[PDB]
């Protein structure tokens, strides 16, 4: 199995030989389907790929942030209200349907 | 005009370098590496061979004894019998039956094949390094040799070289070697005068043709066969001789980087580390002023179809149109890239091709010829051998890499959705501000 670097094997007193690696494969490709994890896996092996992997992390980390900020709205949105004594928003909980729009 | 440029301590691949000067026309040379030699320090230790044990007639006696008298001599022994009655063709000895008696004793001395075979430990410590370079200048490749560091200066065809000191002070070499005929070995050799029997430098000798030596074989003594008139010794077994049956991989092929191993002198070659920095004053009989050189203007690239692998897998068509005919350097900016020609002839509204190397997945770089830019983009795809035998460097691709179309997949990926979560804390924080005033 040949190294990034390089390999040389001698064969009894015959001048040795010399082996370094070239690209692997043909199978990626790029295209309308992406192929690319074939290429970053091929090329560069176990690298550029867990870097694929802690950005698949990171972005749903945000995605879960986001999420927080609507729950957040959600509850800043109702605070208002709070059950004030009027219990009315004709023009807010029917339209902007923040939360538990089932009522009003 | 002086240039300073550094390369990758490498051989057998070619690296353009490119000087520019204002007023003349920028040119770009080619420099390769033949080979480089680090040649390390001399002490020769001491030296060390198969050794001769000397044991002349023993001494007989009838009827009286011996003596042993000390000799100032290399593990030199000896030893008495007694009541032994020895028997030759013709008959017994002597008479005595058992008032007889045997002195014997021996010695042990170097062998005079020592002048011509032996194994000899040296404590080489440093080393200073040569090299070997081919440049491409005026057209033509030209040989340069010269000391690798930093010191020596070389002249040839006007120009002054200077290479050296190495970037890494790394051998493969060790502090205290042995050498047989044509093979080196690192291994710590027992102190001289310390010889352990059986083992290298069982015998210790200064020099090939020096008498004084050291011995260290154990060499006692027994009592002959009944009957029989002879000498018995128990002379230890020869260390030497038998280190050369186990004496195990040379340093030729222990060596990290592969740095090829001679002899006489010995030197280590041929292996990748570090770089090297070459300072080249270079006279400005072969500048040209920047008028002398044809102009270029209608410059078009196309790029029929490229394989990014460890040859000239690129090929380039550029249309150009030009002043007049003259020749012109042709350089790639970018490291991604390497472009196998140096020059070229440019008549005027013509075309012509390059073949270049590359590795990254999409191509799309500039690349310069009379003090002009050219764009090229393409789309390469992956040869089908996986292995290859000569070596090539040029083609190096760091963990930056052109995601090609897919690039954009991730531009269109970056895309979040932190600008709305934002704008909704913003206009719930401020609907409260009716009520939030500066906490
Ligand atoms: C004779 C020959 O071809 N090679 C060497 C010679 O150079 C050397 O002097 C000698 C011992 O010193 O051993 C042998
Ligand atoms: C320089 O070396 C290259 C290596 O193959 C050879 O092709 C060329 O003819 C040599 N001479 C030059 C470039 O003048």
């Amino acid at each position: 199995t040949v190294p990034t670097e390089g390999l040389e094997v001698t064969w009894g007193n015959n001048e040795p030989y010399k082996y370094w690696p070239q690209m692997s494969t043909n199978g990626t490709a790029h295209g309308h389907p992406h192929e690319i994890i074939l290429y970053y896996y091929e090329l560069y092996p176990t690298m550029t790929v867990v870097i694929v992997s802690v950005a698949s992390f990171v972005l749903l980390s945000m995605v879960g942030t986001a999420v927080g900020m609507c729950v957040c709205a959600r509850r800043r949105c109702i605070t208002p209200y709070e059950l004030t004594p009027g219990a009315t928003v004709p023009f807010l909980l029917s339209l902007l349907c923040c939360v538990r729009t089932t009522k009003a | 005009y002086e240039h300073v440029t550094v390369i990758p301590n490498t051989v057998g691949v070619p690296y353009k370098t490119l000087v520019n000067r204002p007023g003349y026309s920028p040119m770009v040379l080619e420099m390769e590496l033949q080979s480089v030699t680090l040649e390390p320090t001399l002490s020769l230790d001491y030296i060390t061979c198969e050794y001769k044990t000397v044991i002349p007639s023993p001494y007989v006696k009838c009827c009286g004894t011996a003596e042993c008298k000390d000799k100032s001599l290399p593990d030199y022994s000896c030893k008495v019998f007694t009541g032994v009655y020895p028997f030759m063709w013709g008959g017994a000895y002597c008479f005595c039956d058992a008032e007889n008696t045997q002195l014997s004793e021996a010695h042990v001395e170097k062998s005079e094949s020592c002048k011509t075979e032996f194994a000899s430990a040296y404590r080489a410590h440093t080393a200073s390094a040569s090299a070997k370079l081919r440049v491409l200048y005026q057209g033509n490749n030209i040989t340069v040799a010269a000391y690798a560091n930093g010191d020596h200066a070389v002249t040839v065809k006007d120009a002054k070289f200077v290479v050296g000191p190495m970037s890494s002070a790394w051998t493969p070499f060790d502090n205290k070697i042995v050498v047989y005929k044509g093979d080196v070995y690192n291994m710590d050799y027992p102190p001289f005068g310390a010889g352990r029997p059986g083992q290298f430098g069982d015998i210790q000798s200064r020099t090939p043709e020096s008498k004084d030596v050291y011995a260290n074989t154990q060499l006692v003594l027994q009592r002959p066969a009944a009957g029989t008139v002879h000498v018995p010794y128990s002379q230890a077994p020869s260390g030497f001789k038998y280190w050369l049956k186990e004496r195990g991989a040379s340093l030729q092929h222990t060596a990290p980087f592969g740095c090829q191993i001679a002899t006489n002198p010995v030197r280590a070659v041929n292996c990748a580390v570090g770089n090297i920095p070459i300072s080249i004053d270079i006279p400005d009989a072969a500048f040209t002023r920047v008028v002398d050189a044809p102009s270029v203007t209608d410059m078009s690239c196309e790029v029929p179809a490229c394989t990014h692998s460890s040859d000239f897998g690129g090929v380039a068509i550029i249309k150009y149109t030009a002043s007049k005919k003259g020749k012109c350097a042709v350089h790639s900016m970018t490291n991604a890239v390497t472009i196998r020609e140096a020059d070229v002839e440019v008549e005027g509204n013509s075309q012509l091709q390059i073949s270049f190397s590359t590795a990254l997945a999409s191509a799309e770089f500039r690349v310069q010829v009379c003090s002009t830019q050219v764009h090229c983009a393409a789309a390469c795809h992956p040869p089908k051998d996986h292995i290859v035998n000569y070596p090539a460097s040029h083609t190096t691709l760091g963990v930056q890499d052109i995601s090609t179309t897919a690039m954009s997949w991730v531009q269109k990926i970056t895309g979040g959705v932190g600008l709305i979560v934002a704008v909704a804390a913003l206009i719930l924080i401020v609907v409260l501000c009716v009520s939030f005033s500066r906490h």
